[PDB]
């Protein structure tokens, strides 16, 4: 339990030592011991602290013998290069992709996990999304195409891979106009849509009563004028970023996208595009004008399935097919 | 227990850190703490508990899906069932008295299980393969939705959710509200699937008669005052016109951080005269157009009230934006944000008016409600409820609540099984003879998981201040020789269960008590893995706020 | 770790079943001293430091703040019987207070369930109905004068009884005033207006057909006399209005400022002329008016009147038929008040007060009480609501019920024959509610300084000879019937006092344990 | 909780509770924070330490006995090793700093054990069954000097007493101390060289001068003076004599009067006049008696009047007043004579007899002392021991008092065993031997024994600057190639690792009690599972 009221039930030996504060100043630098060996290998994190204590306790018998501390520590070392040399006898190489080395491989380090019970499902989960990248030259194979996302309720049994890219945030549902998209092109909005505003302040004096009937027509033709390239283009989905500092929607361009019965999720995280531009195969508009169709993808379906309560934006497919592809997996449970 | 512990000896934390058994022995008495409660409440001899906020303000919550709400528990483990819970309402939305209390006793019987050594992976791995085999086991012993010729089912199906409510003994009357509730706001999706959208009746609030002669309402019953008092109070005849309207219609300012410059000081009323004008152009279409009642999210200015008098319009303001959707669909109304379209110009098209048969608002003790009947493109319906006072009828609330979702899982899945202690009886002897057969150390942790599933069936008895032994007795002389039954239909020995008005051991299916198959599915699957979490805490750590 | 920082510490069993039932008989015990027509007054003292003195029950609980948590439902059940009808809420809460102090020895001594009495009493509450609906006797809602002896049954009991004879006729015009045909006449007390003036006599009073306002004319040219008055509404102020734009003028030619303030003058003038296109005698208006527009209208001889209550201005509309219109360029002929008459401001000392008289159905009537201090005439203010309460549910339904203790005890009557009938687990709840009818004749000789064990013991005897209609008298006690002196209340207030006790106790029956320290 | 106080005994909060692992952790840490301290005073080269009392009196010494016991603990674990050292010198004397290290050795090895999951009986029982395996293999190489005549075993009481005199302070006499030891039991002892008496030999301390004038005197000390000195300091006897004839009186010298509150009514003038000549007869008739009986030093108890100051002075009898009665029973033992009770029982038979009868002016001022001496060997030897620091004085009395201890433990027959570290390496790798041939379970409980025996050589060399790993595996390494038993570490560096070349002997008596004592209080400690200590 930590501080601020969180708590953390975790069997990783790295977030045990994290969220615990040590007094001891020594004692603390076994957190950064877990974390060498969870940021490198990722697995291990429990049995290095074990080996570095045991190491302690047997070099402590060592320092009343009249040995002296460098001496232990110049042994040590050459001790753990020697070790090095053991394993690479002993272990063998494996295939570019065997289901039988992977499988019983990642089940088996999986150990006192809670999911070691639901390991049946879970362990072709994890060779299958590794093996959608691969190369010859051993690269360390970033986990930023591989996006697991939680979800509060349900069941881990209820866990799958999704074949395209899974959205957290819901619809804005506003205008909600579509109830379900099915052959959509996904776009993505770097822009703010809004009456014209410059990024810096601005005035607008009216010195005539006749111009202010020219002004609400123009701000809604400028919306209107967005919708219209939007259509030609035969994009129904639309992905808009936060964007603190203007606003994003209007209930004015949110009635003139319920027309063409376009869905639009706002609320999306920036560091979040390059796994939506490259998984779903989109390449993000940031100009009305460099809007075309060549930069718009292909979806089979988009929909928000709402169940127990839980409401969740997911999309089947991908139809560009680009040089390397992502992994998309939602993760159900009681407990949060 | 016993004497605390020492405080970090070598051990150099701020906080405090305890291990051994007392960890375990603490996490058992945090979820039998938080069962006492939920204990006397299950079963329809359960009693009622009030809450007090000591601000003079009490709440009746009979379900511990509240009560652990509101109470405030900062044990680290006691608020996994409290967050149980609160979960059994997002799935099922019934059932947060079994589970709580079937979780708080895999804990309790567990607690002598770790007393022989056996790891908790030899304790889980028993529960996990009895729960597997459970599963399975209530999917052959369900009964179909058929029956007789008749339904005989729904009004059976809401007198189970009743049941442990102060409306029990009305459930007779309430049975065929709720039935006939649900069916008539369907909806369809997934191309053919039906959906059913609780939620979408309107609970109200009235005082004054009884709740024997509550009315169903034939259709949506908004909760609202009316604009103005001249306005006429009932409108009659029939295809009644409703715009539903989110744009205000008060006068805002220009924009929103402009500024209004004007030099000839003969254009200083002109321009002022067109903001107002400009927002009673939108009034004039709606006039034209001849709707009767105008529904509108935000407030209605005076501007716009002079006009609903003129024409016979029936103004109302600040509606709710969830309230004013389920009108729209039910009258056949399109919901309109603002007037504008493709084209250009403006101008309202009389496609996005509703029609129904009447429009009529009801007063009665201080609440006033537009009661709208008759809606000829999707149906609707509203239930009003009386009682004693607004507590009596926070109760109440929560009860037909809880009915709702106990219909929607028959009708999606026709497959039920009886309540009163069948299904937990049930298990018990089906999974007897399947833990001889695997034995070694997961034979008695099998043993366990059965022998816990009996505090259902027993709670019954002990709150109905009977004998409950000669009930559990005669119970499984049912279920015993329900597996021993043997094939030849003259098997009976099952779907029977304990009668605690009469004391006897009748047949379910008789009574007219039933349980959807699925709210015993997920029961079992959200207690387990709340005790699992439990059981493999072995060291709590405890820091200090800074 | 403390576990639940609420009421770690629980009390249930029989021990929450007794704190439940004693402090809720607590609650009708300081009221059986409110009933019956000899019944003693009670003083209450608010923080604010405002001193209410009356018999009524609702007005007693909910200016009282009880600490404990159960007993605070019985505080809620008089305000269902005042907001629903108005008349009964002493009898209410002694009924439901006597059920649960009868109930009492079952869960204690008998064992009994109380889903199990839960049963029992609703069973009992159909044939109370029962008994209730045989009893009534339907009269003719048209007659003035059996209307008048039926106001009356509330007033015995309340210190007007010496005005009776002048209340009735007060009563009587104002609800015939306010209701129109159109569920019946749905009739509500919004419409009527009930006004507090300190001073002056009760026994002179008179229903006023129209508005009494205390705000004073505007100037002192304006005529406070008008033969045929013309009351046209504006919600918009006459003072210059300006802009929520926050319009900044940029001034630069000389004769730009001095145009701003003609062209300000020139408005206000502009919007007297629209007013003056009907020549409407009186303006009314509920925001300021400006000085300036105050002498265009003195051509026309428009009164003026600012700062109108809001609600004020929609019952103007129903006596004078005007149609507001905020804005002036709408006003038409026919917006403008007609048939009334009789506008009159008589002068007195405390304030000025403005007198109108009507000559579509829905109208609205203002009485003026006068009292004697400003305690005793919030007193009648009261005492005239719940004396039009009891012509609404006459009006509603013909249907007409006994009252004076002969109600009460025909219901406890027809619960003896039944309950021998039953031999069952039932029978002993079932014989609850029909000892629990008697605190109501009960207390009646008990305020009336009589003997209730000789006069009950006769009175069980007389119901069974056939007849319904024996009551017990407020003065002499007397076994002699309703009929001659003619007690009668409608059956619905007989209906919600038996519902609502009914359904209060199965509340606080179910109730097996209490909690605090949750602090939502 | 259920809402309600749950309260099993009284001061709930105060008393707190231990157990699992972390209850055994601070078991062994307790001991190892005793051990260290001291692993530092053990062996000749080891250091003292400053006591400082309460009251703020100071010690400073070695022992592990008066360390302890002097000692302000908290952990009741570390207050079992102050008994521990206490059990040692109260029985044997010697050996109070190699207990506390033994029975340490034996946690540290234990802690290793439990750690691996073993149950702390079965380590328990491994260290009963290896602790008479050690016995009884020292037993065995040891060798009975008693075959030897008198001559020779007096230098074998040489060789054991400059060993227990090493490592305390003043160090550099003990070639005089261990000289003046052993002649106190040659002259107090039974003639079958068994069971002699140490009640016999008094340790009285001095302050002052220096530690060369430390020298034994035969005879008693008290730290009274002559009664009005006006007589001579040196008390010499008459020209022929059969001695000094010394008297010992319990008894005042007071005119007679009853046990009983009494009273004395004197009703006329004449009866007044007979208690005055009473009076002075019953002095002149006690002064006559002691004359008459040849006595010359009187020793009173309760001292005297100042009328017999001078009656005494004119017969020339010195007297001494107010001497305790426990020192009464010191002086009849030297002088072989008998307490006489009264004047009517007084006679020549009981009269002690001693050399010399004189005080010495010590310092400046101080105060005056007496001194006794006898002309032969006699049942008393009082040891004299002067120091330059009330400290030096002080640690010199149990200093030598342990070396007397080490003695009369020779006294009991066939027991000799070599010191230097030769005991324990003999007994660990006979421990060692037998781990191989049982195996089992407890295998792992002789090698926790084996390793524990050889931390008292190993200390010995972390005081005398030495390596502790080249020092063992040469002790370990020479009784593997030959069965000598008598090599071990030398603290002084004066070669010959051989014991016999340097003398160096100590009792077995004391190196017995040293495995038994820390096998047995190990075999306690491990059984302690809940750990209740209440607030102070």
């Amino acid at each position: 339990k930590t501080s601020r009221g969180e708590i953390i039930i975790s069997n990783d030996g790295h977030t045990i030592l994290k969220q615990m504060a040590i007094l001891h100043p020594v004692a603390r630098m076994l957190v950064e011991v877990s974390a060498a060996q969870d940021s490198e290998a990722g697995d291990g994190t429990t049995s290095v602290v074990i080996l570095t204590g045991a190491l302690l306790g047997a070099a402590e018998r060592l320092l009343n013998k009249g040995i002296h501390p460098t001496i232990i520590a110049d042994s040590f070392q050459s001790a753990a290069k020697r070790s090095v040399d053991i394993l690479l006898e002993m272990c063998h190489k494996v295939s570019l992709s065997d289901r039988e080395q992977l499988v019983r491989a990642a089940s088996t380090s999986l150990s006192s996990k809670i999911v070691s019970q639901y390991s049946s499902f879970l362990a072709p989960l994890a060779v299958d999304s590794v093996l959608k990248i691969s190369d010859e030259n051993s690269k360390n194979v970033d986990l930023n195409d591989i996006r697991l996302v939680k979800k509060v309720g349900g069941t881990i049994d209820d866990t799958e891979m999704i074949d395209g890219v899974v959205l957290t945030q819901t619809a804005i549902k506003s205008a909600g106009g579509p109830t379900r998209k099915e052959k959509a092109k996904i776009g993505l909005i770097q822009f703010q849509i809004s009456p014209p505003k410059p990024d810096t302040e601005n005035n607008i004096i009216v010195n005539d009563y006749r111009q202010m009937d020219k002004i609400l027509k123009e701000e809604r033709a400028y919306l209107l004028n967005i919708c219209k390239k939007i259509k030609k283009a035969k994009c129904n989905v639309l992905l808009i970023q936060k964007s603190i500092l203007r606003d994003a929607v209007n209930d004015l361009a949110l009635h003139f996208l319920s027309k063409l019965n376009i869905m639009v999720v706002k609320d999306i995280e920036r560091e979040e595009i390059e796994f939506l531009s490259k998984g779903l195969g989109c390449k993000p508009i940031a100009d009305i004008e460099l809007f075309t169709e060549d930069r718009l993808g292909s979806a089979d379906l988009v929909e928000e399935i709402d169940s127990d309560g839980s409401k969740i934006v997911r999309v089947t497919g991908i139809r560009n097919n680009n040089a390397r592809p992502t992994v998309s997996v939602v993760i159900r449970g009681a407990n949060n | 227990q016993l004497f605390n512990n020492s405080r970090s000896d070598t051990l150099f934390l701020g906080g405090e850190k305890i291990s051994g058994d007392d960890i375990r022995n603490q996490n058992v008495l945090a979820t039998m703490a938080v069962a006492n409660v939920v204990k006397s409440s299950l079963g329809p001899v359960g009693l009622d508990k009030m809450l007090v906020d000591d601000i003079g303000d009490f709440t009746v919550t009979n379900d511990g899906a509240t009560i652990l709400s509101l109470l405030d528990v900062q044990h680290p483990a006691g608020k996994i069932l409290v967050e149980l819970a609160q979960q059994q309402d997002r799935e099922i939305g019934d059932g947060t008295t079994s589970v709580v209390i079937i979780a708080s006793e895999l804990l309790k019987r567990a607690n002598e299980l770790v007393k022989n050594k056996i790891h908790p992976t030899t304790i889980i791995t028993g529960f996990r393969v009895a729960l597997r085999e459970a599963i399975r086991f209530i999917n052959e012993v369900l009964s179909t939705s058929v029956d007789t010729l008749g339904k005989e089912t729904l009004i059976n199906i809401a007198k189970t959710s009743m049941s442990s409510k102060i409306i029990g003994a009305d459930s007779d009357f309430f049975s065929n509200m709720v039935v006939d509730a649900l069916l008539a706001v369907k909806t369809q999706n997934s191309k053919g699937e039906i959906k059913y959208p609780v939620k979408a009746v309107n609970v109200l609030k009235a005082h004054g008669k009884s709740a024997t002669e509550s009315l169903l309402v034939p259709g949506y019953a908004l909760n609202c005052t009316v604009a103005s008092q001249a306005m006429p109070k009932r409108i009659a005849g029939g295809n009644v016109k409703i715009a539903c309207l989110d744009l205000n219609l008060q006068k805002a300012r220009m924009a929103m951080g402009v500024q209004i410059n004007i030099d000839d000081p003969e254009q200083l009323e002109q321009i002022r005269k067109r903001e107002a004008g400009i927002v009673l152009e939108r009034v004039k279409k709606i006039i034209d157009a001849g709707a009767q009642v105008v529904l509108t999210t935000k407030g209605i200015d005076d501007l716009c009230l002079k006009e609903f008098v003129e024409a016979k319009i029936m103004g109302v303001r600040r509606c709710k934006k969830e309230d004013l959707r389920r009108i729209a669909r039910a009258t056949g109304a399109t919901l309109v944000s603002s007037m504008s379209n493709l084209e250009g110009e403006e101008t309202f098209e009389s496609s996005y008016l509703g029609l129904c048969d009447e429009v009529v608002q009801a007063k009665f003790s201080d609440d006033e409600c537009i009661l709208i009947k008759g809606t000829s493109k999707h149906s609707s319906s509203s239930i009003i409820l009386r009682g004693a006072n607004d507590y009596s009828l926070d109760e109440m609330e929560r009860s037909l609540h809880d009915s709702l979702s106990v219909v929607k899982r028959t009708l999606e899945s026709g497959n039920v099984v009886p309540g009163g202690g069948c299904v937990e009886a049930a298990l018990n002897i089906y999974l007897d003879n399947f833990a001889t057969t695997v034995g070694s150390r997961e034979q008695l942790a099998i043993a366990e998981f059965a022998a816990a599933l009996l505090i259902i069936p027993k709670t019954l008895a002990v709150n109905a201040a009977k004998d409950s032994s000669e009930l559990v007795a005669k119970l499984r002389s049912y279920h015993a020789a329900s597996q021993m039954a043997k094939p030849e239909k003259r098997r009976s020995y099952r779907n029977y269960g304990l009668d605690l008005i009469r004391g006897k051991i009748v047949d379910e299916i008789h009574a007219g008590v039933l349980e959807p198959t699925i709210s015993k599915v997920k029961s079992l699957k959200s207690a387990l893995e709340a005790c699992v979490a439990i059981l493999r805490i072995d060291t709590m750590i405890t820091v200090d706020p800074e | 770790v403390v576990f639940m920082n609420a009421s770690q510490e629980r009390t249930t069993g029989r021990q929450a079943q007794i704190s439940n039932i004693t402090a809720a008989k607590a609650v009708a015990d300081v009221i059986r001293t409110c009933l019956g027509p000899k019944a003693m007054l009670k003083m209450l003292l608010d923080p604010m430091g405002g001193l209410v003195l009356t018999n009524d029950g609702h007005a007693i609980l909910r200016e009282i703040d009880v600490a404990h948590p159960a007993a605070k439902s019985m505080l809620e059940l008089s305000r269902t019987q005042d907001e629903e009808v108005g008349d009964g809420t002493t009898t209410v809460i002694i009924l439901a207070g006597e059920i649960l102090a009868q109930c009492a020895p079952y869960l204690i001594e008998k064992n009994i369930h109380p889903v199990i009495i839960i049963q029992a009493l609703k069973k009992a509450l159909t044939d109370a109905l029962e008994v209730i609906k045989q009893v009534s006797k339907p009269v003719d809602v048209e007659n003035d004068a059996a209307m008048k002896k039926l106001i009356q049954a509330s007033i015995g009991t309340k210190y007007v009884i010496h005005w009776s004879e002048k209340m009735c006729e007060l009563a009587l015009d104002a609800v015939k005033t306010v209701r129109k045909d159109l569920n019946f006449e749905i009739d509500i007390k919004r419409y009527v207006r009930v006004e507090k003036i300190p001073g002056g006599d009760v026994l002179d009073s008179r229903v006023l057909k129209g508005v009494l306002l205390n705000k004073d004319v505007v100037h002192p040219k304006m005529s406070r006399h008008i033969e045929n008055p013309r009351v046209v509404l504006l919600d918009c102020p006459l003072e210059y209005k300006k802009g929520e734009s926050q319009t900044n003028i940029e001034i630069e030619k000389e004769e730009d400022w001095n145009r701003i303030l003609q062209i300000e003058e020139e408005q206000v003038q502009l919007m007297c002329e629209q007013i003056l296109a009907v020549r409407p005698t009186l303006v009314i208006t509920e925001k300021g008016v400006s000085d300036l527009a105050q002498h265009y209208l003195l051509k026309g001889g428009c009164s003026v009147l600012r700062r109108v209550k809001k609600s004020d201005n929609n019952r103007i509309a129903r006596v004078t038929g005007a149609t507001i219109v905020n804005r002036v360029e709408d006003l038409k002929e026919s917006d403008v008040g007609t048939n009334c008459g009789l506008f009159k401001v008589e002068m007195i000392g405390d304030e000025y007060f403005s007198f109108l008289d009507n000559c579509g159905l829905q109208k609205a009537c203002t009485i003026m009480l006068r009292g004697g201090s400003k305690d005793i005439l919030n007193e009648i203010d009261r005492n005239l609501q719940d004396a039009m309460a009891v012509a609404r549910n006459v009006m509603l339904s013909p249907s007409l019920s006994p009252g004076g203790g002969a109600t009460e005890m025909a219901v406890s009557v027809k619960l003896a024959e039944k309950a021998k009938q039953l031999e069952g687990i039932q029978q002993w709840p079932y014989q609850a509610v029909a000892d629990a009818m008697e605190c109501i004749p009960r207390t009646l000789i008990q305020n009336a300084g009589g003997d209730p064990i000789r006069l009950l013991s006769q009175l069980r005897a007389k119901h069974a000879q056939g007849n319904f209609t024996t009551g017990i008298d407020g003065d002499k006690g007397k076994i002699v019937d309703m009929v001659s002196y003619g007690i009668w209340e409608p059956e619905v207030i007989k209906q919600q006092s038996v519902k609502t006790a009914i359904e209060s106790a199965c509340l606080l029956l179910r109730v097996d344990d209490i909690v605090s320290g949750v602090r939502k | 909780e259920m809402g309600r106080p749950f309260i099993i005994v009284k001061d709930q909060g105060n008393k707190k509770r231990q157990h699992g692992l972390e209850a055994k952790k601070s078991h062994i840490l307790a001991a190892r924070s005793v051990a260290s301290i001291i692993k530092t005073s053990l062996g000749p080269r080891g250091l003292d330490k400053i006591l400082i009392s309460p009251d703020g009196e100071i010690t400073i010494t070695n022992d592990g006995a008066t360390i302890l016991s002097q000692m302000e603990l908290d952990n009741e674990i570390a207050k079992l090793l102050v008994q521990l050292s206490k059990s040692q010198d109260d029985e044997i004397g010697d050996g109070t700093t190699g207990v506390v290290v033994l029975a340490s050795a034996l946690l540290d090895q234990a802690l290793e054990l439990i750690q691996k999951g073993i149950h702390p009986i079965k380590i328990a029982n491994g260290f009963d069954e290896a602790a008479k395996l050690a016995i009884s293999k020292l037993e065995e190489t040891c060798d009975d000097i008693s075959a030897s005549n008198d001559e020779l075993f007096r230098d074998f009481l040489l060789r054991a007493a400059k060993t227990s005199l090493g490592s305390k302070i003043v160090s550099k006499d003990h070639d005089r101390f261990a000289e003046m030891a052993v002649e106190a039991v040659i002259n107090v002892m039974d003639k079958d060289r068994k069971d002699v008496d140490f009640d016999l030999i008094k340790m009285q301390g001095r302050v002052g001068g220096s530690i060369s004038d430390s020298k034994l005197i035969n005879g008693v000390i008290l730290d009274k003076d002559f009664s009005h000195p006006q007589m001579p300091k040196c008390v010499l006897p008459k020209e022929g004599s059969d001695g000094v004839k010394l008297a010992i009186l319990t008894c005042p010298f007071e005119p007679p009067k009853p046990k009983t509150k009494h009273k004395l009514d004197i009703s006329s003038v004449e009866e007044y006049q007979k208690l005055q000549t009473y009076e002075q007869d019953k002095f002149k008739e006690m002064i006559d008696d002691v004359k008459k009986a040849g006595a010359d030093v009187v020793i009173c108890q309760w001292g005297f009047d100042d009328e017999a100051n001078h009656l005494l002075l004119q017969n020339d009898l010195p007297a001494v007043r107010w001497v305790g009665g426990q020192e009464l029973e010191h002086i009849a033992i030297s002088t072989n004579g008998r307490i006489v009770p009264r004047f009517q029982d007084l006679s020549k038979d009981k009269l002690g007899t001693c050399s010399r009868i004189y005080e010495q002016e010590f310092g400046t001022t101080k105060d005056r002392m007496l001194i006794i001496e006898q002309s032969k060997e006699t049942k008393t030897v009082t040891c004299f021991v002067r120091g330059s620091n009330k400290m030096i004085v002080d640690e010199a009395e149990r200093a030598l008092h342990d070396s007397l201890c080490v003695v009369r433990n020779l006294v009991k027959d066939s027991r000799v065993v070599y010191g230097g570290g030769a005991a324990e390496v003999t007994m660990s790798l006979a421990v060692s031997e037998e781990a191989d041939k049982q195996r089992g379970i407890d295998q792992y409980a002789f090698r926790g024994f084996a390793q524990a025996l050889d931390t008292i050589p190993m200390t010995l060399a972390e005081n005398s600057g030495l390596d502790p790993i080249g020092t063992l595996s040469t002790l370990k390494s020479k009784q593997l190639k030959e069965k000598i038993s008598n090599i071990g570490v030398d603290c002084l560096g004066y070669g010959s690792n051989d014991m016999k070349e340097l003398f160096v002997v100590d009792p077995f008596i004391g190196k017995k009690q040293q495995i038994l004592l820390a096998t047995q209080l190990c075999r306690m400690i491990l059984k302690i599972d809940n750990v209740i200590i209440s607030g102070k």
